[PDB]
């Protein structure tokens, strides 16, 4: 019960830092966001969804 | 410049590295030990006395 | 080029410093 | 572009007054800023609870944000012990998560929103000189404040409720059932000297004044932003300021400046809002306790020097105060206007009572005499107290200095020579000599 | 010691009005390009 | 042309680094003056000359290392690598303090290098010499600090050893020996410090608050060029400024960069007398009125009074491990206490 | 002491708390990428 | 014109005034001419202070036994504190002057004094149509005039921590203050020393810059202050000449070029380090103390081996002690 | 220590992180 | 306590002395023109 929560929150802080890198990146730049809109929504919403998952893990813990 | 740079540099930086590590620094500046700066007959600061002396005086304070 | 009055002035500043830096590096790990 | 000295004037170390005539790039700054503070505040208190060690207090183990956490009720039981740090995590999570929303929202706003508001948004534009929409703004923010200081008095009186030291036998987290709502409590605190013995607002020494002050200062706060919403300066006001960015910034800098000396004076000398069991005693806290702990010494067995009454008028380490009132004697006499909760029991009408200590003292109270003995901010480690104070009241100074000069060169740029003098028309070529 | 006070307090006074409302008289237009 | 002349030629080449004939005594002087303080301050300890570990081979960090003065038991000696007290062995002459006064000399030569450098460089520009007699000021300084201040006491031991924590230690033990607070010479010398850092923050101040609006932006650092012959700052304005503000005010330019240049070096040259005077211990150490009112009258004092007993306080608390040549010991019960007084 | 589930995730918290440093040296890097324009 | 305010007003904000006045000036005048009539008559002929409260004064009057050197105005007594001391908090007259009253009196007048005269540098900048920051250059010295005389009395706890107003006075705090805390290893301090120091060798650099390179504008039986004419419009001295000198005294690249920046730098650097030095004493005063080296080095044995901060640590006990009467 | 050897990893990742941004904007050229 | 008013003769000069300062002030403020201008400052004076 508690690897499963390790593994969880290690993948959000791996999401962290790629949503980080690229998002700014992704808006700023002329080429993306037009190819690559979608992209960013679905890594958002991941994110929060990571989060509320370790939220719930969290408390079996 | 990089070239000569890429060995002269480190070489030397592991030249100073090894003048304190081998103990030489040491010797040729006369810079007491951590476990010689008191001896068994001398527990007192040792201080030189005699000007015209000096070098023998250090030469038997240092020869323990 | 091999010789110069700033190509020698740099050198004596350099080589001093940079065994000084190593040395001073090596005093930094002893058991002190 | 807007974005270099030469369209801009301005040179990159002062590359931010570019955002002065923007409005969705400063909206983007602010909010970037403020996801700044909340990431430092969660990462901090993350810090502080992964360094936390349950045996030793607090302030042994420099904590500053896990006190501020405690005297609010959160993880703590009587006498000041912490019984979990799982709230404080709580805390630092949440700041730590909610501040990538903001650090997104600041960015956006910054980078690829719209530079100006008022084309695009005409609700969110200004233009700085509009009296009307800036006090609209300020009093929305009121507003804001108001119920933030009304969420403290929630807290207060309805969850959980708050730390008092004051409470019987050590302190205890206990519900305010009844703030002083008086307003002559509030305003001869506000109008109270701030000198020795007085202390003005920092002097406040119970909770049920702190959460009265914050209702009082909520519900005003609230007035005062609906009014400034539904009003417009007055005459006397419009033509007493310069209405700009900068001097607005500088009014708000001079703001903080005066809230940075406040709050480095509480954390010196408060131990009500500052409980000591969190952030450890004051230096008069703690020099009254050294000399409180001798008397007990002496009181106790009696070899050192006193046995009786022969010593002194009164007890040792007794003497009177200048307005005739018992007080400990020695070096700590500057200290006599101490109050902390260990020793109140102790003190009478006519302030400390020698046969109240002799009979009426407890084991607690010396206890924590001890050990704020032990710990002293002057000496007998370096508080919290210290660190808050320094740090702040440095903030406070710098601030000011800040106020001093945006303020200056708001009222140069107003008048229109804070690029230099005219060399055509010199203001003092027109005066006549001495 | 009253009628000491009493004097310092209304110099005090005085003098911090004097400021107050000397500031609040339109200060910014006292400058020299002022038209 | 001549041997001469072509060496002449040479040194005086438009370089990146500037040489001329000065350049031979102050190039090598003072390379070797800085480098034998580095030398001291990382291998050479003060074990055998004050009872001290000043190095960082022995652990100290940049404040407390320092190239200590030579032994008291040598007196005002070269120390000479070559001289009789080392007789040509380095390790002898590093232990007994010789670096500090291979420092001393070769720092000494090279600021007599560079004040030359000074006045070469003024003569071949073509200005007046003004450096070079603003410069000693601290050759002043360093010449009674360094030099005679020693030469006046027993020996070497006493001048300022080169380093931080050193050279606060000789702040504290010059005013517990000699009273050099009180001392009216030092009192110009730190009157002429702080006139000359008002004026200097005064003057930047005042000319950057009176700069003409010569350029559109505003950072007004572009608006200036150096072949401008118009002035950059308004001076009428200043004056008019500091003449209202201040009561008086400079209305020449020269006069005012004259008296920033004179006000440091007065000060500078007053603190070196001061400092002569204290080598040969002919101090301001004491008031005999106020000593002797004291005397007779002990419910008399003065923070004078207070101060003297501080100096007492430092000479006897430090005596014993500053000069541990002097081999003092002192009881608990001879050292001065404010408890029990 | 951090929760059990959260204690092997100590070192990047430790780092944590520095950040807004960084951020400030990053507006330092973007102006030198820029050529301080 | 309009009103009678308006006549008070302007003559007021007047630059006709041989001193200007100003809002700020009619703060300042009052309370800065008051802190100078006390602090001269305590100076000639105040009583002894008690100033440790223990029932024995100290003398700091020219009629008590006093020279200029030695004359100060005694700090508050301790058994004050920081409590508020005006004239009429005191029983008598005679117990004013006995518990060092007159130093709060000068001390709260003078930093009122010096705030406005922070004020009316602004205001009088702001009247002729200059820059405003002469200002902030003064907060300086204010700010360092203010930690020496409240904000250190405000963290120790009582005014008698305060500087005296004297020579003698400032040397025993300067002395205290180093045994208490050490000031000496203290980085704002040793900011506040390389401030002084580099405004010195700036001031100097500057100035013999300036007179090395003044444009022939005088012959040689007068002075050279003659050649430069208050209000000329063209610059007295050769700035090429002297950024020349100076790129050949040291390597090229250092060196000045832009007056402005120069001029910018040289009110910049001893500011700050002023400031600095303010912000220690500050910091000190809640006994934010310097470094501590002391026993930084032992050898095998265990054994403390000295080193120039012990010796420094050897002179603050040794005035520590003299310091504390009490044991 | 193992534990050092975290904290330097994600130092190394969290300072990468900030210049990575940059060099990413300026491969794409876009408004840096 | 309050505003160091221990004796309530200290509020006449606490009142009287601003309120009649402030009656010299509104001979002023009547005078001025009292309209938004949408500035900085007001020039009108
Ligand atoms: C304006 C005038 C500025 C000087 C006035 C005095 C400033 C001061 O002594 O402030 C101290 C007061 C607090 O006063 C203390 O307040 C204390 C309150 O504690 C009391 O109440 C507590 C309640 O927990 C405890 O019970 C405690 O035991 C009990 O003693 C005591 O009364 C002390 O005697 C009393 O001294 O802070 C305050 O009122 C808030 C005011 C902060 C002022 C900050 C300093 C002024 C700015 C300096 C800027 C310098 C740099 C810029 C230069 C240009
Ligand atoms: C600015 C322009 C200069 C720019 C900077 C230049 C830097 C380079 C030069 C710096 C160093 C110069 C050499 C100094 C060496 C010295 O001084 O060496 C000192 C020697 C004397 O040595 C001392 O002599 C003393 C007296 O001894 C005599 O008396 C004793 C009594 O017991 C014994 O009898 C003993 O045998 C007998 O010799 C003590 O013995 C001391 O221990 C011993 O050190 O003089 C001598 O060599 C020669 C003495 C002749 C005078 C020459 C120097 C004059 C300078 C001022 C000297 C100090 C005066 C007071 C200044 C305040
Ligand atoms: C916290 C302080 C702070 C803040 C909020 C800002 C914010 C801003 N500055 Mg200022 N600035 C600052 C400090 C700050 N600056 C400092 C210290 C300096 C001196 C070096 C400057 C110098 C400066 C100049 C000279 C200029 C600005 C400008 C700007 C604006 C746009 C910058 C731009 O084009 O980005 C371009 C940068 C990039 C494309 C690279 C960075 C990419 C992002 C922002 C990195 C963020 C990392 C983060 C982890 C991402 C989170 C993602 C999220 C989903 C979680 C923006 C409003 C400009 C402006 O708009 O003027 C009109 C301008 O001209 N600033
Ligand atoms: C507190 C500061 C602040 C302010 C004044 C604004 C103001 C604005 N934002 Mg920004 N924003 C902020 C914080 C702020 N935002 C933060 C913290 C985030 C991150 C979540 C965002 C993310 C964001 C996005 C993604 C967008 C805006 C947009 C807008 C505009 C319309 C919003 C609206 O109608 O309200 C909505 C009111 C509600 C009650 C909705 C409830 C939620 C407006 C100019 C929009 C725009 O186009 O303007 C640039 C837009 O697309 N904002
Ligand atoms: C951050 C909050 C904030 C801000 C920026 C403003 C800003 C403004 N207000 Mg608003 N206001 C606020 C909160 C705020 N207000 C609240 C909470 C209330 C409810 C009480 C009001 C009620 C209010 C009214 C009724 C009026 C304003 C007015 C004004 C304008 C001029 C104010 C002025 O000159 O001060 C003048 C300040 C004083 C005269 C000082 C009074 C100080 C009192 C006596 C307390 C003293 C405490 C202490 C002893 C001294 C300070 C100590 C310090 C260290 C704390 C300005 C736009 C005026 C205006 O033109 O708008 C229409 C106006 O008529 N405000
Ligand atoms: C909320 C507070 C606030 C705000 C919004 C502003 C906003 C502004 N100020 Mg003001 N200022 C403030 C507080 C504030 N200031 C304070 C408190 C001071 C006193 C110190 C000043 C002193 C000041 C001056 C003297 C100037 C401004 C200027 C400016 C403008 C451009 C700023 C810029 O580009 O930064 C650029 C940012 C930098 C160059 C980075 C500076 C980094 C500092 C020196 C390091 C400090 C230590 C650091 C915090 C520790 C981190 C360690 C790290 C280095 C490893 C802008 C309008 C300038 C301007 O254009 O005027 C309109 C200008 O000349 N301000
Ligand atoms: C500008 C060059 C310069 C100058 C002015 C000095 C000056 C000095 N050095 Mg330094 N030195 C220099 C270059 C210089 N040195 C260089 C390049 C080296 C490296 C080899 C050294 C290495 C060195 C050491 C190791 C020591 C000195 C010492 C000294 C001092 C004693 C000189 C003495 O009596 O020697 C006597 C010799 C001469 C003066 C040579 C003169 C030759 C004559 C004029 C020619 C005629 C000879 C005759 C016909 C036969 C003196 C202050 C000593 C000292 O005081 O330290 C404490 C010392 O120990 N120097
Ligand atoms: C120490 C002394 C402290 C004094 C504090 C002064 C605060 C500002 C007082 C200016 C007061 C002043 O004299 O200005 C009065 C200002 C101008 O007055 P007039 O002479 O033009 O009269 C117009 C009428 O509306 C009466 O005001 O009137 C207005 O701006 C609109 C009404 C606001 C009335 C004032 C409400 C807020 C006052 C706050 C008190
Ligand atoms: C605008 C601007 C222009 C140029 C200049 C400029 C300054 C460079 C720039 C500014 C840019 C700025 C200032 C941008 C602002 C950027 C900010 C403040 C970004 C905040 C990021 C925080 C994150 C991703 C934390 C998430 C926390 C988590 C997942 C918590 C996890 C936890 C869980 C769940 C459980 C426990 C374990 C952990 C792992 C601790
Ligand atoms: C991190 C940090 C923080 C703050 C900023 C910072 C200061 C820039 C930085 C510091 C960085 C640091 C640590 C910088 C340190 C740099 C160092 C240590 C440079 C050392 C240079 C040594 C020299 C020149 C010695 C030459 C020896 C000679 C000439 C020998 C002379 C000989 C002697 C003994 C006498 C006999 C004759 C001979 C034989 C000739
Ligand atoms: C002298 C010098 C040289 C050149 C000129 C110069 C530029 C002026 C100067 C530069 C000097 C220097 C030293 C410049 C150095 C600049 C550097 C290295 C800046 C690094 C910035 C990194 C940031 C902002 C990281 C953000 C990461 C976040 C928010 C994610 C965090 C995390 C991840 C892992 C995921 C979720 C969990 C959390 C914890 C939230
Ligand atoms: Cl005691
Ligand atoms: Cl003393
Ligand atoms: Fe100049
Ligand atoms: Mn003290
Ligand atoms: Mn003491």
């Amino acid at each position: 019960m508690v690897a499963i929560l390790q593994l969880l929150v290690s993948m959000l802080i791996l999401l962290s830092f790629a949503l980080v890198v690229s998002v700014p990146v992704i808006l700023v730049s002329p080429g993306e966001w037009e190819k690559s809109k979608g992209l960013v929504y679905t890594g958002a919403g991941l994110w929060f969804g990571l989060v509320i998952m370790t939220a719930a893990f969290n408390s079996f813990v | 410049y990089w070239i000569i740079h890429s060995i002269t540099i480190p070489a030397l930086f592991v030249a100073g590295w090894l003048f304190v590590s081998t103990g030489l620094a040491y010797d040729i500046f006369g810079t007491p030990r951590p476990n010689e700066y008191f001896t068994q007959e001398r527990q007192q600061v040792p201080l030189v006395n005699d000007r015209f002396s000096a070098k023998q005086e250090l030469e038997d304070l240092t020869k323990g | 080029p091999i010789f110069t009055f700033r190509w020698l002035a740099i050198h004596g500043l350099a080589v001093p410093t940079v065994f000084f830096l190593g040395a001073i590096t090596s005093m930094q790990f002893i058991q002190r | 572009a807007g974005r270099d000295i030469e369209s801009t004037g301005f040179a990159w170390w002062s590359g931010n007054s570019r955002l002065i005539n923007v409005s969705g790039k400063l909206l983007g700054a602010h909010v970037a800023h403020a996801g700044l503070m909340v990431f430092w505040c969660g990462a901090m208190t993350l810090f502080e609870v992964a360094h936390y060690i349950p045996e030793k207090p607090l302030y042994e183990q420099g904590l500053i944000l896990l006190p501020h956490l405690a005297t609010l009720g959160w993880g703590v039981g009587p006498g000041g012990e912490i019984v979990d740090i799982y709230p404080y995590f709580v805390v630092g999570i949440l700041h730590i998560i909610s501040s990538a929303v903001l650090g997104f929202g600041g960015v956006y706003h910054s980078l690829i929103g719209p530079d100006t508001l008022e084309e695009s948004f005409p609700a969110f534009g200004y233009d700085w000189r509009d009296k009307n929409k800036i006090t609209t703004i300020l009093g929305i923010h009121l507003v804001i404040l108001g119920f933030g200081a009304l969420l403290l008095v929630v807290k207060a009186m309805y969850v959980g409720g708050l730390y008092d030291t004051w409470a019987p036998g050590g302190g205890d987290v206990r519900i305010i059932d009844n703030p002083t709502l008086n307003p002559v409590v509030i305003i001869g605190y506000v109008l109270k000297s701030p000198w020795g013995g007085d202390g003005w607002i920092v002097s406040v020494n119970n909770m049920e004044d702190i959460v009265g002050g914050h209702i009082w200062i909520g519900f005003t706060c609230i007035a005062g932003g609906f009014w400034h919403i539904l009003t417009k300066p007055f005459a006397w006001a419009r033509r007493a300021y310069v209405w700009s960015g900068e001097a607005y910034l500088s009014y708000s800098l001079v703001a903080v400046s005066l809230m940075g000396f406040i709050a480095s004076q509480y954390s010196w000398y408060n131990n009500t809002a500052y409980p000591s069991e969190f952030y450890g005693p004051t230096g008069p806290e703690a020099s009254q306790s050294q000399a409180f702990t001798f008397l007990v010494r002496d009181q106790r067995l009696g070899a050192s020097v006193a046995s009786a009454q022969g010593p002194t008028g009164l007890g040792k380490y007794l003497m009177r105060s200048p307005s005739g009132e018992i007080i400990l004697g020695g070096e700590t006499q500057r200290f006599w206007d101490l109050r902390a909760p260990w020793i109140e029991p102790l003190r009478g009408p006519n302030g400390l009572d020698l046969n109240k200590i002799k009979n009426d003292i407890q084991p607690w109270q010396e206890r924590r005499a001890a050990e704020y003995m032990t710990h002293a901010p002057l000496g007998s480690f370096v508080s919290p107290r210290s660190w808050l104070t320094c740090a702040h009241f440095l903030l406070g100074f710098v601030f000011y200095i800040g106020h001093l000069w945006h303020a200056g060169r708001a009222r140069a740029a107003a008048a229109g020579f804070e690029k230099g003098i005219n060399r055509e028309n010199e203001p003092t070529l027109s005066l006549r000599p001495i | 010691m009253f009628t000491l006070k009493i004097v310092v307090y209304t110099t005090v006074t005085l003098f911090v009005s004097l400021f107050t409302f000397g500031f609040l008289s339109n200060d910014a237009s006292r400058n020299p390009n002022r038209k | 042309r001549g041997w001469f002349d072509l060496m002449d030629d040479w040194l005086k080449r438009d370089r990146f680094v500037f040489v001329g004939w000065s350049g031979l005594l102050l190039f090598p002087t003072s390379y070797l003056s800085i480098g034998g303080w580095f030398t001291g301050t990382t291998f050479v300890t003060s074990w055998y000359t004050h009872g001290l570990a000043s190095s960082y081979l022995e652990g100290c960090n940049f404040f407390t290392a320092a190239v200590s003065t030579p032994a008291n038991s040598m007196g005002h000696s070269l120390l000479l690598l070559w001289g009789p007290e080392a007789q040509g062995d380095f390790t002898r002459w590093c232990q007994i303090g010789g670096l500090w006064a291979f420092c001393a000399l070769h720092g000494s030569f090279g600021l007599i290098g560079f004040c030359l450098r000074q006045f070469e460089i003024a003569r071949l520009v073509g200005i007046r010499p003004y450096n070079a007699i603003a410069f000693s000021g601290p050759i002043a300084i360093f010449v009674s600090v360094f030099l005679m201040y020693p030469l006046g006491q027993a020996s070497w031991f006493f001048a300022p050893s080169l380093g931080v924590a050193a050279i606060f230690r000789f702040l504290l033990f010059i005013q517990g020996f000699h009273n050099f607070t009180l001392n009216p010479f030092h009192m110009m010398g730190v009157a002429g410090i702080l006139g000359a850092a008002l004026l200097c923050a005064i003057h930047g101040a005042t000319v950057q608050n009176t700069i003409f609006e010569d350029g559109d932006a505003a950072n007004t650092f572009r608006a200036f060029t150096p072949t401008q012959a118009e002035e950059t700052y308004s001076m009428v304005t200043a004056n008019r400024f500091w003449s209202q503000i201040f009561g008086v005010a400079f209305s020449n330019k020269r006069w005012l960069h004259f008296f920033m240049l004179f006000v440091p070096l007065a000060g500078l040259w007053t603190s070196a007398i001061g400092i002569v005077g204290l080598a040969l211990n002919l101090r301001a150490y004491d008031f005999v009125s106020q000593e002797l009112r004291a005397a007779e009258d002990p419910e008399f004092e003065t923070f004078y009074t207070k101060n003297i007993l501080l100096n007492e306080g430092i000479r006897s608390w430090m005596a014993a491990q500053d000069q541990p040549h002097e081999n003092f010991i002192f009881p608990e019960e001879v050292l001065p206490r404010g408890n029990a007084l | 002491k951090l929760p059990e589930a959260y204690a092997v995730f100590k070192p990047i918290i430790d780092v944590a708390p520095v950040i807004p440093v960084f951020f400030l040296l990053l507006a330092f890097v973007w102006q030198a990428a820029v050529g301080f324009r | 014109s309009a009103s009678l305010w308006e006549r008070f007003c302007s003559w007021i904000t007047s630059t006709d005034n041989r001193l200007y006045i100003g809002w700020f000036g009619v703060l300042m005048i009052p309370t800065l001419l008051t802190a100078t009539t006390v602090y001269i008559i305590a100076f000639i002929a105040a009583p002894p202070v008690d100033i440790d409260g223990i029932r024995e004064p100290v003398a700091g009057s020219l009629l008590y036994g006093n020279n200029i050197i030695t004359g100060a105005v005694i700090p508050s007594s301790a058994s004050i504190g920081i409590h508020f001391y005006p004239i009429w908090e005191a029983a008598s007259l005679d117990e004013w002057l006995y518990n060092g009253g007159p130093y709060q009196l000068i001390v709260d007048h003078f930093l009122l004094g010096v705030c406005g005269w922070i004020g009316r540098e602004w205001e009088f900048s702001y009247r002729l149509g200059m820059r405003p920051w002469i200002s902030v250059a003064f907060t300086a010295p204010v700010a360092a005039a203010s930690a020496v005389f409240l904000v250190y009395p405000i963290g120790q706890g009582s005014f008698s921590d305060g500087m005296p107003l004297g020579i003698s006075g400032t040397f025993n705090f300067m002395l205290v203050f180093q045994a208490e805390h050490n000031i000496l290893m203290h980085p704002f301090h040793q900011l506040g020393v390389a401030g002084v120091f580099g405004g010195s060798l700036f001031s100097a650099m500057h100035g013999s810059l300036v007179t090395s390179s003044l444009i022939r504008e005088t012959t040689e039986n007068e002075s050279a202050n003659y050649g430069y004419k208050f209000g000329q419009e063209e610059e007295t001295y050769n700035i090429v000449a002297a950024h020349g000198y100076f790129g050949r005294l040291i390597f090229q690249y250092a060196s000045f070029n832009n007056s402005r920046a120069l001029h910018f730098f040289l009110g910049l650097w001893p500011v700050v380090g002023i400031w600095f030095t303010a912000l220690g004493i500050m910091t000190m005063a809640f006994n934010l103390n310097g470094f501590n080296f002391n026993q930084s080095v032992v050898d095998s044995q265990g054994r403390v081996i000295n080193t120039w901060a012990d010796i420094l640590n050897r002179a603050n006990l040794g005035m520590e002690v003299m310091h504390e009467r009490n044991a | 220590n193992l534990q050092t050897v975290a904290q330097l990893i994600s130092l190394f990742l969290i300072l990468t992180s900030g210049p990575a941004i940059i060099v990413l904007i300026a491969l794409r050229r876009g408004n840096l | 306590e309050a505003l160091g008013v221990d004796d309530g003769r200290l509020l006449v000069p606490l009142v009287l002395i601003p309120v009649f300062i402030a009656i010299l002030f509104s001979n002023f403020a009547s005078t001025q023109d009292n309209e938004d201008f949408f500035d900085t400052y007001d020039q009108r004076r």
